[PDB]
């Protein structure tokens, strides 16, 4: 529970400095045309991922590797608050995402540099995470579906027993 | 019927020369905090088991580890640049990451350690008969442990002048089915390489490549919460026995 959360609360919300943040991305990504006039905006997103990539792992901790007793846990003198700081701006990407994927409803394979940063590998620890955000605000997914809760954060993905490659 | 039909024209490669041929392995591990690729643990188990398996079916086996996609091309470039004229075969295996690509010809691409990919397609057509004119009328394997997409596989329920063509002779082994995730236990290793290795272990010496393929096939589509179903994307003329002493 101190780790991670099941369910989206007030505090996961975008705050007014993110959502103003993500309304400009959008209104210049679409209104955009070619691939050079997006390079303020890739620097953004590739500046904010590996920012966003930090941030976990000061944040969180992964004990006991590549076994079946695999756990997550927040760092030595790490509060609620720095969790859900990151869980916004886990949010944010997915947001983004979806609203990048209504602007590419027409020609569906550009092959995009923007996009790509939110389509990480999928042995990758934001993947895990995305995918996570992705079953919370969309309801469930229905991938494989059991009786197991998603953790908001997913620390555990792709570390233990059975792994991608 | 056994015996002959490994020594025939026709119907099976000729291996007669010692050794058969190059045997090039890429094995990447350790990739970029950038890419954010996770280690690929175990798989210096992989490399290992299969540089004593092709070692032992007398082929001139050479480990090259993370690479990045750039150094895997001038790797691939500079193998296929050797002089196969006494060399009668060649084997080309890549453990790495994967994803799924808009392909032309193959499917699939695998990752350089930098975490850029580079497609199965243009690794195959490095070997072709315009590029690499010495491995006319051989076979040239590859052997490609990497993940063909994102899905993860639940499965169903079962109850317990003469005329040779350009692309000729190429046969690329799949680990998974294009679109689907490749398994790897971080102590054990991959699934396709631990049952490759001991398939060709207990029957290399009596059935050809293909029927190898599918014990591997047979032996993997049963494993597992999640599933795997390796293949082969077949362009061979005949059948490939491998030579062992």
């Amino acid at each position: 529970t101190p780790e991670s959360v099941s369910e989206l609360n007030h505090n996961h919300f975008l705050s007014p400095e993110l959502q103003d943040k993500l309304d400009v991305m959008v209104s210049i990504y679409s209104c955009a045309r070619n691939n050079n006039e997006l390079e303020e905006i890739f620097q953004e997103l590739s500046a904010f991922v590996s920012g966003l990539m930090d941030k976990r792992n000061s944040v969180f901790e992964v004990r006991n590797e590549n076994t079946d007793e695999v756990v997550g846990a927040l760092r030595a003198g790490m509060t609620i608050e720095d969790r859900d700081s990151y869980i916004r701006d886990l949010f944010f990407l997915h947001s983004l995402k979806v609203k990048i994927e209504e602007s590419r409803q027409g020609k569906e394979d550009s092959k995009c540099k923007v996009y790509n940063l939110l389509c990480p590998h999928h042995s990758s620890e934001l993947y895990g995470d995305l995918r996570a955000m992705k079953c919370l605000v969309e309801g469930c997914s229905d991938d494989f579906n059991p009786f197991d809760i998603i953790r908001v954060p997913d620390l555990t993905y792709n570390k233990g027993s059975l792994q991608c490659g | 019927a056994l015996e002959s039909l490994r020594g025939n024209a026709d119907l099976a490669y000729i291996l007669s020369m010692e050794p058969c041929g190059h045997c090039l392995i890429i094995n990447n591990v350790n990739f970029c905090r950038e890419s954010g690729l996770r280690t690929r643990t175990g798989s210096n188990i992989d490399c290992e088991k299969l540089r004593r398996r092709f070692s032992s079916l007398h082929f001139m086996v050479e480990v090259k580890g993370d690479l990045t996609a750039k150094k895997m091309v001038l790797a691939l470039l500079e193998l296929a640049r050797q002089d196969h004229g006494a060399l009668d075969c060649c084997v080309v295996v890549i453990l790495s990451h994967g994803c799924q690509a808009s392909h032309l010809q193959f499917p699939g691409a695998v990752y350089g350690t930098d975490g850029c990919p580079v497609s199965v397609e243009k690794i195959v057509n490095i070997f072709n008969g315009t590029s690499c004119p010495s491995l006319g009328g051989k076979p040239k394997l590859f052997f490609i442990q990497a993940c063909g997409g994102e899905q993860k596989d639940h499965g169903f329920e079962v109850a317990s002048i003469s005329s040779l063509p350009t692309p000729s002779d190429i046969f690329v082994s799949y680990s998974t089915f294009p679109g689907f995730v490749s398994w790897r236990d971080p102590k054990s290793g991959s699934w396709y390489v631990e049952t490759l290795d001991d398939i060709f272990e207990q029957w290399a010496h009596s059935e050809d490549l293909q029927s190898l393929l599918l014990r591997v096939a047979n032996a993997v589509s049963v494993k597992g919460i999640y599933k795997q179903m390796p293949g082969c994307f077949n362009f061979l003329r005949k059948k490939l026995f491998f030579k062992t002493s």
